[PDB]
């Protein structure tokens, strides 16, 4: 009968969808590699999709995916074993060399733009009319890691501007020079503003920014994986 | 303990953003609202501007006069009174003509004529409502996808009230406009096609249910445990992979050996939600034009 | 066997038991001992709901049903055939669980990401848990537990719900369901609000978060926003089985009778309880 017809029908449909769902989620990553970065023999059931492209706004070009896959970047890493399937480790510091919970993408070394073509992010002191409407401002507070020592201070804050968010506190060290730390991985009290993921004495490593009053997406994930990378690294300093 | 990023720990507010032009008639926006600190606590702040336009102004008075309508119906329940009206206001209901009256307009107000003025009034503001989402996309040059999903929905509501109604040859096969009323209607309709559970579209429809709660938990979950990397701004991810985008597909794969990308990921949510109302749409439908009794055909399979 | 970008993520480290022992992967997936344990608990499981079909005599999947205990047997131990087996899968049934559950904790803190999954996946151990352990062991049998099979566990759900009249009328399970719906309403836009960003009219230019924003603004008056919008989808999802797993525990507890008798509390309000007229006047 029709009932019948019906739901052999939607059941070819389904398995039609997911064949297009699952090849939709191999336009980055693949092909699979051997741990040593060669193509791996086997890379399973479903063939990579057609490539599709972005235009990007602004005049900032295309992107083609699936496409020619590289880190771009050295990988300061070696094997544990003989064979597949153990982990590999690092060879010097993995919180200065990017890798495991440290690691960092080679992203465009551009920022983010908002819909205008203008910069997404900026510190609060560039911004206009951007000001604290709600909670405790941190600006002026002291920062303390882990280790409970203090580091610094908060002189800014840096903010989305087309979503009116806080994505960065600007900290000045010791020294003068400055350091963004990503809000996410910040708890601001009524006193201080405490991170759990880096002791003191980590925070003149973390990723400096080349200027003032902009960060670019590349630098975002150098200093956005090296602050996370400290919740497996900077363990042995953390003591509560 | 760690931040974990359900609240926000500052507000930070500038100038009201007035949007995006692209495309847009800015004559037909209204001027921005005020500020919501306690909705700034979780999302934006900001309430307006909204676009107004033809089809908003026409979705929005038929919309109101299909609530209108039930509501002058309920009075009249009630008998005019406001202490009857507030506790007995679960149990009012404006129901379908009679049998009686087939498809037929005639069927007197008291006896279903306001049941099909009030649904005149529903429909016309659902499917302009539908015409907005496609011209609010087209204007700000973005894809139809928001209209497409909308369809699916639509799709349920309309074999509901309209669709299997006319097949049966009756609007008394229609659902009836009230709270406890329109419950009733769905346990009855159920237990009249020989249990719903034995429908192999309803068990589907179930499945995309629960799924749809399963993947937005997984979905919502994921984006914040990498939005320590910028995880959320998914557009420029999409364009630019990050450590966010590799650190959600490793865990995914790690787990359970899935496999996602930024976007992939985003297709799998309109899917399975969109199937939800696609395929209970389909079982509705079939029930009492082509399946009497779902345990019987079940039986048999034909 | 490895991503394009894995390896500079697959480090020693973030475990919870063992060292690196188990620390390995076996093709893409992580083992950890947690990985071990869950591998354990679902063969032993598996083994025994074959060892329970042999008994029923059959090994047809839409007929193979495991069934808790009889209500004679209150909280006691039951022999194998007659209950014994459903409280030893149940046992592994959440051995592996939770067991699947630490393992992502394990993968999480290797990542170095937040713990919400794993969080997440808890409430859904917890509705399982409440159907087959709290909600038996307070109304005093495992009895009242569903059996596990494809279509008896429908029966039970049905047969369940009838037990207190149209369970439609539970207060609790109005709330559930209207979290579900609403959950699968916000999964629709949102993902087809990033997708018709990503892939706009042909031949523009990809869309950014603004237009996202813009959009909703236009439409409703309010768009909540990129972070909003997965707090939204985190909250709405675990509302939803927060209320489900709170609907069945006070039914068959402090609520026995027919749920449709609760709702007399309102209309018999002093107040208006004689004014006559309306439906229940
Ligand atoms: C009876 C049911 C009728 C009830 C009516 C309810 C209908 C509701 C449908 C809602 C669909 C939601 C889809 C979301 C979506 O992608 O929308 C954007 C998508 C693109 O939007 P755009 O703005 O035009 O383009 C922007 C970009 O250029 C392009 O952007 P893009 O890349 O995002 O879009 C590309 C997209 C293009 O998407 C589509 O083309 C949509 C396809 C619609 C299918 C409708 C499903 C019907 C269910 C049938 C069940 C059978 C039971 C009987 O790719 C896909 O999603 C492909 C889908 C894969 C389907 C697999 C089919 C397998 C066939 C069997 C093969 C054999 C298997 C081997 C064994 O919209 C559409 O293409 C419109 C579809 C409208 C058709 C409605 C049906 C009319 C009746
Ligand atoms: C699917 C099978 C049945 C069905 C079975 C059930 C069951 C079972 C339950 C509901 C529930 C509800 N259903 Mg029903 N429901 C059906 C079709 C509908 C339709 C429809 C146009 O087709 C509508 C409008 C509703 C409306 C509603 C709400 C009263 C309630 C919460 C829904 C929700 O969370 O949406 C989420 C969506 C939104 C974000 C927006 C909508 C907001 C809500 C509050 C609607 C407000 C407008 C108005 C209808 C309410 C009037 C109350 C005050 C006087 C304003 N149902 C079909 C006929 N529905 C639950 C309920 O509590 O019933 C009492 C419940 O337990
Ligand atoms: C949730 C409240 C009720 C209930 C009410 C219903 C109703 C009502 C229906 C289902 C339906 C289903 N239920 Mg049930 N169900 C319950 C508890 C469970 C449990 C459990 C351990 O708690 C399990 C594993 C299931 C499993 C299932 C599936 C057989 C089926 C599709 C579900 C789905 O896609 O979900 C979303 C999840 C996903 C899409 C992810 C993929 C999940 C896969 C498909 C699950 C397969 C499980 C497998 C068959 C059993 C174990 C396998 C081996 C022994 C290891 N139910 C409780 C008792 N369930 C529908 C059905 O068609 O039944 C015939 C249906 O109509
Ligand atoms: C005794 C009851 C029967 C039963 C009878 C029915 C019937 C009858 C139906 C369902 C349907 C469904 N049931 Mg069943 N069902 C039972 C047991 C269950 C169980 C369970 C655990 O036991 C579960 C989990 C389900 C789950 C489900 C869903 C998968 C499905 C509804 C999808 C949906 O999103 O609709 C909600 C979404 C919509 C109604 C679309 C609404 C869209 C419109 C456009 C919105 C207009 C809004 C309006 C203008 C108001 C605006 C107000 C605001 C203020 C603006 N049923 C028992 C066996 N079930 C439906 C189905 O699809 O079956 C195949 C249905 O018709
Ligand atoms: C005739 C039946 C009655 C009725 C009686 C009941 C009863 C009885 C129950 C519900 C419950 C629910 N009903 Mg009701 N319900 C009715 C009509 C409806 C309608 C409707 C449209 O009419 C709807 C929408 C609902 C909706 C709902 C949900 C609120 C809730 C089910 C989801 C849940 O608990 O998930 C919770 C999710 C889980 C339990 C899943 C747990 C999964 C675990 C942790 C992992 C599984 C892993 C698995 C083995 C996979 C491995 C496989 C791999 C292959 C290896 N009911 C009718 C009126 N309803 C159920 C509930 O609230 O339970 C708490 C419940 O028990
Ligand atoms: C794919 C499946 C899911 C889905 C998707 C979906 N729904 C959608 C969309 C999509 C993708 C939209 O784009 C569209 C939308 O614009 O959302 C923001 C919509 C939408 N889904 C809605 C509701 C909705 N969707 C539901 C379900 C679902 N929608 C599915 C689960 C349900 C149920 C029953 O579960 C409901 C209630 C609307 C919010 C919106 C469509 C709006 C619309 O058509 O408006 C027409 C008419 C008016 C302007 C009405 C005005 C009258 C009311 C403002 C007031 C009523 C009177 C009041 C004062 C008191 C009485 C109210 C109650 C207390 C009784
Ligand atoms: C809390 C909100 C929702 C939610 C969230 C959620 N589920 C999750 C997660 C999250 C966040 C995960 O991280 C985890 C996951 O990895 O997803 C891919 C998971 C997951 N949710 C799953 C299923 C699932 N979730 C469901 C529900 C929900 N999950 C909610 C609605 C449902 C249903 C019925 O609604 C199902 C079926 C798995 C796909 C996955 C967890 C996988 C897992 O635990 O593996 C360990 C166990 C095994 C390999 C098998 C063990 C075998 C047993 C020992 C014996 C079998 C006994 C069983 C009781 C028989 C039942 C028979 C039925 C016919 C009744
Ligand atoms: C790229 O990103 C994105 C954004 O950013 C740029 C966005 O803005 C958006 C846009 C998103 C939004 C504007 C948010 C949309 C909001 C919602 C989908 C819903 C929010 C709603 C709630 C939190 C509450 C809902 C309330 C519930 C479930 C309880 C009500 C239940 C009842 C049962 C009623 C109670 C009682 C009785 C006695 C009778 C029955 C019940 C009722 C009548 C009700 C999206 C999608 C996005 O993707
Ligand atoms: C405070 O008091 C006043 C009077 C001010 C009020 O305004 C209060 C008002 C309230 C009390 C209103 C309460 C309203 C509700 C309780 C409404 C509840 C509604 C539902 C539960 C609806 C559920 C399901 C509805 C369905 C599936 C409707 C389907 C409709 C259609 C598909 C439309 C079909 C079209 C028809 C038959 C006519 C078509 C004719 C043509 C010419 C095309
Ligand atoms: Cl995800
Ligand atoms: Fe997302």
């Amino acid at each position: 009968d029709l009932a019948s017809l019906a739901i052999y029908s939607f059941w070819i449909f389904l398995a039609g969808l997911i064949y297009y769902l699952q090849t939709e989620n191999m336009r980055e990553g693949y092909p699979l590699e051997n741990e040593d970065g060669t193509p791996a023999a086997n890379q399973g059931p479903f063939p990579l999709p057609k490539p599709k492209t972005f235009i990007l706004p602004h005049g900032r070009g295309t992107l083609t995916v699936p496409g020619p896959e590289s880190e771009d970047r050295p990988i300061a890493l070696a094997r544990t074993a003989v064979s597949e399937g153990f982990p590999h480790a690092p060879t010097g510091d993995p919180m200065k060399d990017g890798v495991g919970p440290a690691s960092w993408v080679a992203r465009r070394d551009l920022p983010e733009l908002d819909g205008h073509g203008h910069n997404k992010i900026k510190p609060m002191k560039a911004a206009a009319g951007f000001h604290v409407s709600a909670g405790k401002n941190p600006i002026g507070l002291p920062v303390r890691g882990c280790d409970l020592e203090i580091a610094g201070k908060v002189v800014d804050i840096w903010v989305d501007i087309p979503e009116q968010m806080a994505r960065f506190l600007e900290v000045e060290l010791k020294d003068g020079s400055t350091r963004l730390l990503p809000m996410q991985m910040v708890k601001v009290q009524s006193n201080r503003v405490h991170v759990n993921a880096l002791s003191s004495d980590l925070f003149a490593g973390i990723p400096t920014i080349k200027s003032p009053t902009e960060v670019t997406l590349l630098e975002e994930d150098k200093i956005c994986g090296y602050v996370a990378g400290g919740l497996m690294y900077a363990a042995p300093k953390r003591k509560s | 303990a760690e931040y974990q990023n359900i609240f926000s720990q500052v507000q930070v507010r500038g100038p009201a953003d007035l949007g995006m032009t692209e495309d847009v008639n800015l004559a037909n926006r209204s001027g921005v609202g005020p500020f919501s600190t306690l909705l700034g606590w979780f999302g934006n702040a900001q309430l307006g501007p909204i676009y107004l336009g033809s089809l908003g102004v026409l979705s929005l008075f038929s919309g109101l006069m299909w609530f209108f309508t039930i509501g002058i119906w309920f009075w009249y329940q009630a008998g005019w009174n406001p202490a009857v009206f507030l506790r007995d206001l679960f149990f009012f209901s404006l129901e379908p003509p009679a049998p009686e009256y087939g498809l037929s307009f005639a069927a007197p107000l008291k006896e279903g004529g306001l049941w099909l003025i009030a649904s005149f009034f529903m429909f016309v503001a659902v499917w302009s409502w539908w015409g907005r989402t496609y011209l609010r996309a087209q204007a700000l040059g973005m894809g139809k996808h928001t209209a497409w999903a909308f369809l699916s929905a639509i799709w349920l509501w309309m074999v509901l009230g309209f669709i299997r109604p006319i097949l049966m040859g009756s609007w008394s096969e229609a659902v009836p406009y009230g709270i406890f009323s329109h419950l009733d209607w769905t346990n009855n309709f159920s237990l009249v096609h020989g249990n719903l559970f034995y429908n192999p579209f309803h068990g589907l429809s179930i499945a995309f249910l629960y799924g749809s709660a399963l993947l937005f938990a997984m979905h919502g979950a994921t984006i914040l445990a990498v939005s320590r990397f910028g995880g959320e701004r998914e557009l420029e991810q999409i364009a630019d992979r990050g450590t966010a985008a590799e650190r959600a597909a490793l865990f995914w794969r790690w787990t359970m050996g899935f496999n996602w990308t930024m976007e992939g990921i985003h297709r799998w949510a309109i899917w399975m939600a969109v199937l939800v109302t696609l395929t209970g749409g389909i079982g509705i439908l079939l029930s009492g034009t082509v399946v009497d009794n779902w345990y019987v055909w079940g039986q048999n399979h034909g | 066997a490895l991503l394009s970008f894995e390896r500079k993520y697959r480090v020693p480290g973030g475990t919870l038991v063992g060292g690196n022992l188990f620390d390995f992967w076996v093709g893409p997936f992580y083992v950890g001992f947690f990985g071990v344990a869950t591998f354990f608990f679902a063969a032993l499981g598996i083994i025994l709901i074959a060892w329970s079909a042999v008994l029923q005599g059959t090994w047809n999947p839409q007929l193979i049903s495991v069934y808790p205990p009889a209500l004679e047997y209150g909280l006691g131990g039951a022999p194998l055939a007659k209950g014994g087996l459903w409280q030893i899968i149940t046992i592994c049934a959440t051995g592996a669980f939770v067991s699947w559950a630490l393992r992502e904790v394990e993968i999480c803190r290797k990542l170095g990401i937040g713990y919400h999954i794993p969080f997440a996946f808890a409430f859904a151990i917890l509705a399982y848990l409440t159907l087959v352990l709290f909600r038996p062991v307070m109304m005093g049998a495992w009895g009242y537990a569903f059996p596990y099979g494809i279509w008896t566990h429908l029966d039970w759900v049905s047969n369940t719900g009838y037990t207190y009249g149209n369970f439609h009328y539970n207060p609790a399970h109005m709330i559930a369901i209207s979290f579900f719906f609403t959950n699968a309403l916000a999964l629709a836009l949102h993902g087809a609000l990033v997708l018709s960003a990503a892939n706009p009219e042909k031949g523009k230019e990809m869309r950014t978060p603004d237009h996202e924003d813009t959009f909703f603004r236009d439409l409703v008056g309010y768009s909540i926003g990129t972070l909003g919008i997965h707090r939204l989808g985190l909250l709405l999802s675990l509302s939803a089985v927060f209320f489900s797993a709170l609907c069945m525990i006070i039914t068959g507890t402090i609520w026995f009778d027919q749920w449709v008798d609760w709702w007399q509390w309102w209309v018999k309000l002093p107040w208006w309880a004689n004014i006559p007229g309306g439906i229940n006047g």
